[PDB]
């Protein structure tokens, strides 16, 4: 147990810890780590998430601090490092404010106005624009400091492209789920080869080698229940009193798969796709009917294929009539690298896409699919907000810049509280700058004046060697992302900063 | 002596691990259990039923914690703070050789006569309901982090109550079970809201059923949806290959026909406690009835009062009576998670909170931090009265005693003014927690009381003792008298136990 | 915070090992060093200069018996005792966040006040010198087991100190070095004697010197008697065997003429502090000479106070000048042993007192508690007054600083009333001890003092709160001065060190 002083300053270098660890993760000239576990093994990641998921915390208030990284991945995509690093830095700038007398409480109301405030310039500031253009430019910048190659500008247009063929219109606005663009990966080397598939792929067989190795105009069933020799519920047995019998017995077996079969064909279905298992004689007859099947199907896949080629999820095949089945101008299987995969595509429902990531190794496919996922997620937000900020550090220094002044306009402790907050922001253009091994302080001296004079768009450009117009170079941070990490980092900072006693 | 000295200190330490939570400038604390389970709250119930805690004096206090929890709801710090006062006083005149009987009795006197000042100095709430449980719900928010959105958790912890009380005999009435409270992270908390209906979260069971219902017809079972095996030792037996198919179909029947009934019933949506087997499953799903299971029993409930259902263990005498309304049922996606929101309740006296929080962690404190607002709107809307807060009722409970201590003379008075100086402990308390000076404050405190006062306690952000109704900190009368109550009945059980062993 | 916690708390710790020991009913204290070495006593100064203390704080509390003992004698229970009250009463006002200079102000303050007190309600002794410090005398006897015989001890305290006091400016003064004060078991309590003399624990050291000298010329040294070796490195040198019949004759020579120079300057008694040559005891032996060796220093000195004498250590120039005088010089067996006494002092100001025990253990008390009754009745006369005891002045001056706390008002206000709480700890130790209703004699003692009773203290034989001069239990002003003194100063000190490093 600990109080007071000793624990607060205790949470804040907490805090402050595992933040650091994934600091230099931030930004195009980012670092990975290498974690490894005791039997998976090596897991090597830019991705913030990952690098803590996966890291093993074990004081609370750095539990706290990894808690907003998963919010942050799983609530808005991108930004979990950044809100981390700020989790950090706003806790840090706190113990000063301590150190002189003033109270947690009156910090956390500071970081309240603050925020609250920033919320609205940032939405005030905020640079509108839906065109593929810029759709693309987001994409370009969420694939930064990770390890993809060169082919980010073919990555960019792939997920620009799958967000735009899934990005529906309800009333007026756009909606994009994110849950029918089906991301895959097989080892492969290429990258490049990363396939755009106007369908749905499913990294599975056909589970009988005579199968049509492709369906045309295929008539697809969906199937919950497995294709196999069902028990009664209350226990049964079997008394065989004749020889003869035991012959017999054994048919009603066959008989019972041949009618399966036929319940399928009869249906109109040449294409069966099982979330459960298929027995070889039930195979032997599917296949004599020419029925591509597929077994073991993935839930989450027997759903995304329902959605897609419009077909029912049936499990007792009496009710398995024409009126349930999808359509997909083709079922093909074809050999993605080592592996046979099935490719349902011209599925009845066009909202519907894959990206059949490739890449080699296996470390580098893994990532390289997280950061086309950050790429993906943000370029959907983007075209559903239409709005977007100044990326690489230009946004924090104009919110840094305006925070300070009204800071004035505020009382005398909390004043001191919001110009802490505003130092906080400009953490994120020192850290670009450091990681890309600038100096960060006259960086920060440099982009405060040209952002002073109005240059909203004044970011750190790393390849200027200091400050540069991200306008031009493009760089946009996605608006839902700016404000999630704000938003989380204050309640989570505000959390910990109450906090007088640990037991 | 010593069993005493030993339990007094144990008891008083648990006091003071949550003294540094009361009020506007309370602190919090973080708990991590054996498990690694973290709680970070200001909620001084949860502090204490969390930490913990082995001398049994100090499981004793704890006592107190849980107890003026279950009553009021709101006030468990300041219970403990009492508890500690009081023993920490008994301390002083124990060793004055005052016997542990006369400060029982006196103590448990001065509490009588606390009781009844709280009575005295209390204010019906007249037609300012509104503003008035409105500054009530916001005082409970300013302890919390919730502070940080206290203007609209307030309003919706005062929309909530006002919904869902009954004003019978001109005197209100609040059923919780009335209002659902459910949390998700990943929103801010400004995020909260309200939602008229009852929120459940739980998704639909199949991917095939439908997302949205329009005029639903809740059919509630405490049954799960399978085939029923008898109760004797039952065994099939095959002679004929043919009988294998005649029972495998005799078997999906009777599950649709469970599905029938229900259907034939009217049932449009069927929300069970217990599982529903994959075939049933199939089955609701082609009828085109929602169907949610596993359903928490305790959210059962608040669907029946809610639609005026009934809740069936018997499907098959599942009647067309036993069916709950609703205008709409659908399943929305909050946040990341799918909730199933049936609105439109054929009782609209039953609403739902939603608490949003960031973070788990946050999420979950919003989330105390509420129920604490209910539980003080509804007791105040039911009380029908309201004392001034900040430390003003108890320097005005402490000015009262200390006469009727020179009324009751004697050795009692020992007690009685002891007691008082004990309820002393809250402005202190609260003073410091800010940083005002506590004997400054205090003494500023006691004047102004004396000179009739009734109101005046600490506003512990400009370190001025003014009127503390006129600034609205206010609090239900109830969350008072049990505290006092609370309190003294723990000081008298510590203090008679002169020994103790195993 | 809690260094000084700790620091109270050990100081109080030794405060309450000697509270049982004060007064009529006090109890007495055992106590076994390392080395097995038992004292079985109730003179605090000795309780606390034995016992084995370590924390810090608790050497100074201990500290602050010693100094009591120093400069007064009567006391020392009471100054710890209160020391005690002092830092057990800061211990309430540091919760209440009353600053350490405050409350060292305050104390400081109270202190001053206190002392001014006394001497207000002092009482300048009379003609009544007799009985009035006769009775100061047996107060103290009556807290000692002494008791026993305090009539006895008292008269023979008084007329010891009588003795010695010499009236200069109209103002007594007494000096201790001309009361001797030896303890002799195997005897009662109620043999113990005055004997106008010093008395020497020693007996002659030769067998055939005279067991009575009359008209003695006592010859003091501080020299041993023994041939002198010179200081160079020394030899003899025999070459003939004549020469060391003629060395050896010679060496006899020197000491035989050591001898003769005392003998010669009319010396009849030699008391040495060093050693006697046995050669040299022959002579002093066949001169008819009585003398001692190995005396004690301070007996020495006694010795020469009281016979007019000068401490030679260069016998060579032993003048008459030099020679003490005394009536008689005598051996006498007291008990088992044989004692020396110089009785017909040329200087009739110097006495002793010879304590009779039946037990090693019993006499050892019986002299200290002698001791404490020498320094009172001295302490008395020189002073001039006396206040009333039995809690009666310390009950008074809690009354009074009870009223300058009010008119010195503020937070110093509240120091000042806690110095008026802690006084009282010697009426509450005086009653419980007994076993009188503390917080009952407390009420009572109040009250009459209220009523401008500056003289009722607690009768601890019949409970009641009657007229302490009357009654007769009366002490010197200079103890109750100095308690307050050195009580205060302990309680500043603990007070202000806020930490406590190695
Ligand atoms: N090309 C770039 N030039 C300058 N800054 C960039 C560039 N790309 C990304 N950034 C900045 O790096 C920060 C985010 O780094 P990133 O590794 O993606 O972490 P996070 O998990 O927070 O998205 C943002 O401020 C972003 O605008
Ligand atoms: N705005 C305020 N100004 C001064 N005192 C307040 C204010 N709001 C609440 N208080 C006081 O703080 C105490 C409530 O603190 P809290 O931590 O919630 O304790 P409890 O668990 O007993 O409700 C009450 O005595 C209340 O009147
Ligand atoms: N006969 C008596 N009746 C009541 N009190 C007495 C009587 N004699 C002594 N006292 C009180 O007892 C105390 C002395 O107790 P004692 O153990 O000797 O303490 P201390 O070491 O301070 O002299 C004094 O306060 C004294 O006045
Ligand atoms: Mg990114
Ligand atoms: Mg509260
Ligand atoms: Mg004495």
């Amino acid at each position: 147990r600990e109080q007071g002083k000793n624990a607060q300053r205790n949470n804040i270098e907490a805090a402050k810890a595992i933040a650091d660890a994934v600091r230099t993760t931030l930004g195009p000239k980012g670092m990975d780590k290498m974690l490894v576990d005791s039997i998976g093994d090596i897991i090597i990641s830019n991705d913030g998430a990952t690098i803590l998921k996966e890291m093993d915390v074990e004081h609370p208030t750095a539990k706290m601090i990894v808690e907003v990284s998963k919010a942050q991945d799983t609530a808005v995509g991108d930004g979990t490092t950044t809100a981390v690093v700020l989790s950090g830095e706003l806790l840090k700038q706190a113990e000063t404010l301590l150190d002189q007398g003033v109270h947690p409480t009156v910090i956390s109301n500071g970081y309240r106005l603050a925020v609250n405030e920033a919320r609205k310039i940032i939405d005030e500031i905020a640079e509108k624009s839906t065109d593929d253009a810029t759709l693309r430019k987001i994409a370009l910048t969420a694939l930064s400091g990770k390890n993809t190659g060169l082919s980010n500008d073919f990555l960019a247009d792939l997920v620009v492209k799958a967000v735009n063929a899934v990005a529906e219109v309800r009333d007026g606005k756009t909606i994009v789920d994110t849950a029918n663009i089906k991301v895959d990966k097989k080892n492969g080397g290429s990258v490049n080869d990363t396939q755009f598939i106007s369908g749905i792929v499913i990294d599975k067989e056909k589970v009988h080698s005579k199968m049509p190795d492709v369906v045309k105009n295929a008539k697809i069933a969906l199937i919950d229940s497995a294709l196999e020799i069902k028990k009664t519920e209350i226990e049964a047995k079997v008394q065989i009193s004749d020889p003869s019998k035991i012959q017999d017995f054994l048919n009603q077996e066959t008989n019972t798969f041949k009618q399966m079969v036929e319940k399928i064909k009869k249906s109109g279905a040449n294409v069966v796709l099982c979330q459960k298992g298929i027995d070889d004689v039930a195979q032997h007859y599917l296949a004599k009917e020419g029925i591509y099947a597929v077994r073991r199907v993935k839930k989450s896949d027997m759903e995304k294929l329902a959605k897609a080629t419009g077909a029912k999820i049936v499990t007792d095949l009496d009710d398995l009539t024409p009126s349930v089945l999808g359509e997909a101008e083709t079922v093909e299987e074809r050999k993605i690298g080592d592996d046979r995969m099935t490719f349902v595509m011209g599925c009845k429902n066009p909202k519907a896409v894959s990206i059949l990531i490739r890449g080699g190794t296996d470390h580098v496919v893994s990532e390289v699919e997280r950061a086309l996922n950050d790429a993906i997620r943000v370029v959907a937000i983007t075209k559903e907000d239409g709005k977007f900020l100044w990326g690489g550090g230009a946004v924090e220094a104009e919110l840094a810049m305006r925070l300070a002044k009204y800071a004035n306009s505020v009382g005398g402790r909390e004043q001191l509280a919001i110009e802490a907050f505003a130092k906080a922001l400009e953490i994120i253009p020192r850290t670009l700058a450091e990681n890309a091994g600038i100096d960060p302080i006259n960086t920060l001296i440099k982009l405060k004046a040209d952002d002073e004079k109005g240059r909203i768009s004044v970011g750190v450009d790393l390849d200027n060697n200091g400050v540069g117009d991200m306008k031009a170079k493009g760089v946009v941070d996605p608006l839902r992302v700016k404000t999630h990490a704000l938003e989380s980092a204050v309640e989570v900072a505000t959390m910990i900063l109450r906090i007088d006693d640990v037991i | 002596k010593d069993a005493m000295k030993e339990n007094i200190e144990a008891a008083i330490a648990i006091s003071n691990s949550v003294r540094s939570s009361l009020g506007p400038r309370g602190m919090d604390k973080m708990l991590v259990d054996s498990l690694g389970d973290i709680v970070i709250t200001n909620d001084g119930v949860t502090i204490l039923k969390e930490m913990d805690v082995e001398h049994p004096a100090a499981k004793m206090m704890v006592e107190v914690s849980k107890t003026q929890d279950s009553f009021v709801g709101d006030g468990t710090t300041t219970a403990v703070i009492i508890a500690g006062g009081l023993l920490q006083q008994a301390q002083g005149l124990i060793n004055q050789n005052v016997h542990p009987t006369v400060i029982s009795e006196g103590y448990r006197m001065a509490s009588e006569e606390a009781k009844r000042v709280i009575d005295e100095i209390s204010t019906k709430i007249g037609a300012d309901e509104k503003a008035l449980l409105l500054k009530m719900a916001q005082t409970s928010l300013n302890s919390k982090s919730a502070s940080v959105a206290k203007d609209k958790l307030a309003e919706i912890s005062y929309e909530a109550v006002k919904s869902v009380a009954e004003l019978r005999d001109g005197k209100y009435y609040v059923d919780f079970d009335n209002i659902q409270v459910v949390k998700k992270q990943g929103g801010a908390i400004d995020d909260t809201q309200l939602i008229n209906g009852i929120i459940v979260d739980k998704e639909k069971v199949h991917p095939g059923m439908p997302d949205v219902v329009k005029d639903a017809k809740i059919a509630l079972l405490d049954a799960p949806l399978e085939i029923k095996k008898p109760e004797f030792d039952t065994n099939l037996r095959i002679e004929d290959p043919s009988m294998i198919q005649k029972f495998l179909a005799q078997e999906e029947n009777m599950l649709r026909e469970m599905v029938d009934k229900i259907k034939s019933v009217g049932a449009n949506v069927v929300i069970t406690q217990k599982g529903i087997d994959d075939m049933a499953q199939h089955y609701l799903s082609r009828a085109g009835i929602y169907a949610v299971r596993r359903v928490k029993k305790s959210d059962m409930d608040k669907l029946a009062k809610a639609t005026g259902a009934s809740i069936v263990s018997t499907i098959d005498e599942i009647s067309s009576s036993d069916l709950g309304t609703a205008e709409r049922v659908e399943q929305v996606k909050v946040g990341e998670d799918y909730m199933t929101f049936v609105t439109g309740c054929k009782n609209p006296k039953a609403v739902s909170i939603l608490v949003r929080g960031e973070t788990e962690h946050v999420v979950d404190e919003m989330e105390r931090s509420i129920t604490d607002s209910l539980h003080v709107v509804a007791s105040a809307l039911e009380d029908g009265a309201y004392a001034a807060g900040g430390g003003a009722t108890a320097a005005e409970i402490a000015f009262r005693l200390r006469s009727y201590a020179q009324k009751i003379g004697g050795r009692q008075q020992l007690a009685i003014e002891k007691f008082a100086d004990a309820i002393e402990e809250i402005p202190r308390a609260l003073a410091e927690n800010a940083g005002l000076d506590p004997i400054d404050i205090l003494l500023k405190l006691r004047a102004e009381h004396a000179k009739g006062n009734k109101t005046y306690g600490i506003n512990v952000f400009t370190g001025e003792i003014e009127d503390m109704v006129k600034n609205g900190v206010i609090e239900p009368i109830r969350v008072g008298k049990q505290a006092i109550e609370s309190a003294t009945e723990a000081a008298i059980m510590i203090l008679r136990i002169d020994d103790v062993i195993a």
